[PDB]
RNA sequence: UUUUUUUUUUUUUUUUUUUUUUUUUUUUUUUUUUUUUUUUUUUUUUUUUUUUUUUUUUUUUUUUUUUUCCA
RNA sequence: UCGGAGUACAAAAAACCCUCCGAGUGAUUUUAAUCUAGACAAACCAGUCAAAAUAACCAUAACAUCACUUAUUGAUCCAAAAUUUUGAUCAACGGAACAAGUUACCCUAGGGAUAACAGCGCAAUCCUGUUCUAGAGUUCCUAUCGACAAUAGGGUUUACGACCU
RNA sequence: GCCUAACGAGCCUGGUGAUAGCUGGUUGUCCGAGAAAGAAUUUUAGUUCAACCUUAAAAAUACCCCAAAAACCCUAAAUUCCA
């Protein structure tokens, strides 16, 4: 990770975390099974069904995450029909 | 005994392939599946042959 | 570490040694009668019974009623030999056996039945509908007499009343008539209690149709204490159990306190205690005949709810716990992306300042 | 083979008598790697008696196995579990008999 | 479990004794 | 491998004797124990560290008052080769709340409720 | 040395819900390679032989007569064998329901 | 998709003097079949360029056997 | 690399160039779906179950079954697929897309974390004494020896350890 | 072998503050709490997590834990769960 650049001097991300993660408001990150894609009929269908499932990460991966991405992708985003605006807020949270 | 992995197709008319181990020495595949585009059990025909 | 056995051990009477001498039952069907005979027993150690409700096991009822028919056993015995000597004696009933063409005269059967074994029968069924856990709460009794209710919903048409059968308002919105066996020396009271249906006391019970001091069978001409009601159960909450209880007295019983009104179409004042009731009229009332029913929600309902008890028709429903989830975590780990909507409020968009 | 103390490895009959066997045992017992003797039926009754009133008419009242088995002093630290059924009694593969 | 009182309790390989999983060898040896 | 000791219940079987020895009713049991920590806790368990710790006994040589009920008996058998446990004496009662600033312990094992009158 | 790929990580079979323990529906009350526990009244199987709770409630622990199915040929033929006075024990664990299955509540008194 | 053997009388084996047993037809044997004894026909899957012969190499398809990708 | 047994005796885990079995798949039809509570295990990636509800068959089961059934298997990326999939002993098996020997002509930064010489621990090996007598010695165990065995001592050789450099 | 006193490939300058998981050093006072290792890795001379630990903030249950309970041929010290 550049933590100072060349040209300019700011804070570069790397773009491998932005083509296969997915960050949430909340500052939860949203990623997909590995290995949904290899071998499908030598698994069964509940094995199948967990690769297709997404899932979430734990503390040390987001906070890895934040600090490999700049804070252009923590940015509020209201995109026309996005999926994942449910998803965007946290609710409930009695922490 | 050599296995055959084999691509059957529904004859359904819908799209919809699966994947199935086969013997070699054995004949073309035809068994009846359930598929999920017309929800039914359908006739699956060997279509093509994937992996040795 | 070994700890002694507290009691003896299950497969320790038989010897280990010298098998082939031992028999053996090759019989599932009589490992299965052996297994669940001893399953009945009062084993010393944890068992499925102590933890799923054995209703605390064994119980010293309280009898009240009458004393069992004094029966001559050896003549009684004497008989029943010589009928079935005399049935085994025809060569066409054993032909018909051998055939498979056989027939039972059910209708003697079930008189028989009634006579003889038919109150244990009526006693357990109460018991597994639990009619003395809410009438008397420590006694159970033996129905000696029987008791045939009938209701009319037409000319031709009979709907009985069996220990706990199905029927509805409909049919039950007429008065019934009672049928039983008595001399014209005797004191009968009936008594109509439905279980369920008690807005707000739980503990306590309606009253529908109290007749008081028959003479013999002639109920009719016996004095009403409380006017038929038709049962009105709740829509929701439905299947609720009406009981006949027949009590036999010796003496010409009066009271004033449990007298009702010819309208009584108040539930303050229809409000029973089985318990209490037994209590003031135990001198001389001794239970003898029973008969309960069930009874669900119909159209009926709502015509007794309106005209006849000046009351609005409530409905319930059967709502279920809420299901459970853990605690939200702050970071969920590896869990599905419909994790977020198990904590939703409501399924709205909420936009807080914009 | 393994064996333990107090296990006999020869045992003899006949119509004579226990000196000469013993006189002739002995010598065996000796080559024996482990500490061995020429003992019979009345000799073995006569030791174990012999233990078994010492350990009865022991006078300090503090015993090892009465410490072991009460964790005294905390002394479960320092011994064995398999000390708690030898009783202070076998070290080892060595066994010492005058020990209680 | 072994410490508690109830330990045993299915114990039953003593009640039957046929564990012969051999071809067709007989004993043939009843002196 | 060395774990927790089970001690048998024949230990805690007092002899007819043991009363006359140690100066105990035979009949009525003592109501409170006065227990002083005698030895370290280093070179101990970490179990019994905190037995230790949770008895409130911390600092070595100063006696404290417990129950004799079996809940904290369990744990005073089980650091019992550390302490130091006597009964509770009351030649004078239960002080009063105009005694408690007049109060003394003696090494005896006795609470004496008058101490330096005047 | 001629041994080898006997390392292999322990798989953690044993039992995770000790009686007296209130669990919900659909926790693990045990793992197991062979039938050492098993289920009674509101425990499924699942077919790695593991032991669910479908109720939610208290779990028990009881030693009760085992009758095996009929079709499992081994069970019967072992049942027949048996001698006349034994009868088979296994330790079976059991979920006591709490929560009651649900209550009627007023919605309209129309 | 790649590698390799290839295409024989009507059926199988060889080899270049295209032969040897089955099958077919015409006779004989038998009361009639079957068995057996004679005679006959029966081919290099096709294109192209050749040798002394072609078992020289190439075009279109036919079954074919093996391989068909660690990540 | 993965699984089973003992080590690891009774909740779990637990290592060695520790002692043994195996696995890198076959055969058959019941061709075995979607969605979602709640749980096991686990650093992560992975692996495991699974209540209710839906589509097709009895209008009563579907967990595919068997071979000790536990292991029979592989993360990105990338290629070929064409709508939905497949994938090379990455076998060093959490794996770089593709890279061999020799240096006594060697160099550099370090290591007594790691060897050879020495020292030190032990005494497998070695050397000593004593105990035991069967046997040799013409008779006779101990004049001179003395097999099968026991106990104790020394640290000279080799070997083991790798504690000082 | 020799190529200006060091040649398995000369010397000077520039890249160059080359790079080092490796060695060495790291400069005032006092006070508080305070860690010996499970998993991967061209990896065991290091890194990245987990378990511990430190500064802050929220809460409420936390250790000891009587019974009872945890397998089937035999099995000790004792373990897990809870008043
Ligand atoms: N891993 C580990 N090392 C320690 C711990 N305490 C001391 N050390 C190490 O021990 C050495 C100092 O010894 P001490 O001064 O503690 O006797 C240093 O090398 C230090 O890093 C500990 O708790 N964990
Ligand atoms: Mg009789
Ligand atoms: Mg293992
Ligand atoms: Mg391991
Ligand atoms: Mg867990
Ligand atoms: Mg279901
Ligand atoms: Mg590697
Ligand atoms: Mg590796
Ligand atoms: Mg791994
Ligand atoms: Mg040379
Ligand atoms: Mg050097
Ligand atoms: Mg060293
Ligand atoms: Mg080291
Ligand atoms: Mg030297
Ligand atoms: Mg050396
Ligand atoms: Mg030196
Ligand atoms: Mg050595
Ligand atoms: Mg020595
Ligand atoms: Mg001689
Ligand atoms: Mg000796
Ligand atoms: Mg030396
Ligand atoms: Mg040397
Ligand atoms: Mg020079
Ligand atoms: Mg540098
Ligand atoms: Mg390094
Ligand atoms: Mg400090
Ligand atoms: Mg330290
Ligand atoms: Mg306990
Ligand atoms: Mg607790």
């Amino acid at each position: 990770v550049t933590y100072f650049s060349s040209r300019k001097g700011k804070r570069k991300t790397v773009k491998a975390v932005i083509y296969r993660f997915l960050r949430l408001h909340s500052g939860l990150w949203l990623r997909r099974k590995a290995g949904y894609k290899k071998k499908l009929w030598k698994k069964t269908a509940a094995r199948k069904r967990r690769l297709r499932e997404f899932v979430f990460c734990n503390k040390t991966q987001s906070k890895l995450l934040d600090k490999m991405t700049t804070s252009f992708w923590k940015r509020r985003n209201w995109y026309a029909d996005d999926p994942y605006q449910k998803y965007q807020d946290r609710t409930n949270l009695k922490v | 005994s050599k296995t055959i992995l084999v691509k059957m197709m529904s004859q359904a008319g819908t799209g919809f392939s699966f994947n199935t181990k086969r013997s070699r020495l054995r004949e073309k595949l035809t068994l009846l599946h359930y598929d999920p585009v017309v929800k039914k059990k359908v006739l699956f025909v060997e279509q093509k042959k994937i992996r040795s | 570490r070994r700890a002694a056995p507290l009691g003896p051990m299950p497969n320790e009477d038989i010897d280990v040694s010298d098998l082939e001498r031992l028999k053996k039952y090759r019989s599932f069907d009589r490992y299965r009668r052996r297994a669940e005979q001893e399953a009945r027993k009062p084993h010393w150690w944890r068992t499925y019974r102590e933890h799923f409700g054995e209703e605390s096991g064994p119980k010293d009822r309280v009898d009240i009623g009458l004393p069992p028919p004094k029966v001559s056993r050896t003549q009684q015995l004497l008989e029943r030999k010589q009928a079935l000597r005399e049935l085994r004696a025809n060569v066409e009933e054993e032909r018909a056996a051998r055939l498979q063409t056989a027939r039972i005269p059910l209708e003697a059967v079930r008189a028989e039945w009634e006579r003889t074994c038919g109150p244990y029968h009526k006693q357990r069924l109460a018991e597994y509908c639990g009619l003395y856990r809410d009438l008397f709460h420590g006694a159970t009794f033996v129905p000696r007499v029987p008791l045939h209710v009938a209701y009319a919903v037409g000319e031709d048409d009979l709907m009985p009343v069996y220990h706990g059968n199905e029927v509805t308002p409909t049919e039950a919105a007429q008065a019934p008539e009672v049928t039983y066996e008595a001399d014209e020396g005797s004191l009968w009271t009936l008594l109509l209690t439905n279980l369920d249906g008690h807005l707000l006391e739980p503990d306590a019970e309606y009253v529908h149709w109290l007749v008081t001091n028959i003479p013999g069978n002639r109920v009719t001409e016996g004095q009403e204490t409380c006017p038929y009601l038709p049962p009105f159960p709740a829509r929701g909450s439905g299947f609720h159990r009406f009981a006949f209880l027949l009590f036999k007295q010796d003496k010409r019983i009066d009271f004033s306190g449990d007298t009702r009104p010819s309208p009584c179409y108040q539930l303050a004042q229809r409000t029973f205690h089985t318990f209490d009731f037994y209590k003031k009229h135990q001198d001389a009332m001794t239970p003898a005949g029973l008969a309960f029913f069930q009874c669900r929600w119909d159209d009926s309902v709502t015509r007794v709810f309106h005209q006849l008890l000046d009351m609005r028709e409530p409905v319930f429903e059967f709502v279920r716990p809420p299901p459970y989830h853990p605690k939200q975590k702050r970071f969920p780990h590896r869990q599905p992306l419909r994790y977020l909507d198990r904590y939703r409020d409501s399924h709205e968009p909420t936009y807080g300042i914009y | 083979t393994p064996v333990k103390a107090g296990r006999l490895i020869v045992e003899m009959g006949g119509r004579c008598e226990f000196k000469e066997v013993q006189g002739f045992l002995d010598l065996v017992a000796h080559k024996l790697p482990f500490p061995a003797k020429a003992v019979s039926r009345e000799t073995l009754e006569k030791m174990r008696k012999d233990q078994e009133e010492r350990e009865r008419n022991n006078q300090n009242p503090w015993t090892f196995e009465r410490i072991a088995t009460a964790n005294m002093l905390g002394i479960r630290k320092v011994l064995s579990p398999y000390d708690l059924t030898h009783k202070g009694r076998y070290w080892g593969k060595f066994y010492t008999p005058e020990r209680v | 479990y072994r410490s508690k009182p109830t330990h045993g309790i299915g114990r039953y390989k003593h009640l039957v004794k046929a564990q012969e999983p051999k071809k067709k060898k007989g004993k043939v040896e009843v002196r | 491998k060395f774990t927790r000791s089970r001690i048998p219940d024949k230990v805690f079987q007092p002899s007819p004797e043991d009363h006359e020895k140690y100066g105990g009713d035979p009949q009525y049991p003592h109501k409170l124990h006065i227990v002083t920590r005698i030895k370290s806790t280093k070179r101990r368990p970490y179990w019994e560290k905190d037995i230790i710790k949770m008895l409130g006994l911390e600092k070595a040589h100063t006696p404290q008052v417990h129950k004799n009920i079996p809940s904290v008996n369990a744990k005073l058998k089980v650091v019992k080769h550390l302490i130091r446990i006597k009964p509770l004496k009351l030649p004078q009662g239960l002080p009063t709340e105009e005694d408690m600033a007049n109060t003394c312990l003696k090494s005896n094992g006795e609470l004496v409720v008058r101490w330096l009158l005047n | 040395s001629k041994n080898l790929g006997g390392k292999s990580p322990g798989k953690r079979f044993g039992i995770k819900k000790m009686e007296g323990h209130y669990v919900h529906a659909g926790n693990i009350l045990a793992t197991q390679r062979h039938f050492r526990w098993h289920p009674g009244a509101h425990v499924g199987l699942g077919k790695n032989k593991c032991l669910y709770a479908l109720e939610e409630g208290v779990v028990r622990y009881t030693k009760e007569v085992y009758v095996p199915n009929p079709s499992n040929s081994e069970a019967v033929d072992l049942v027949t064998r048996l001698p006349q006075g034994a009868v088979l024990y296994k330790t079976f664990v059991h979920v006591v329901p709490a929560k009651p299955e649900g209550t009627f509540k007023l919605v309209a008194m129309l």
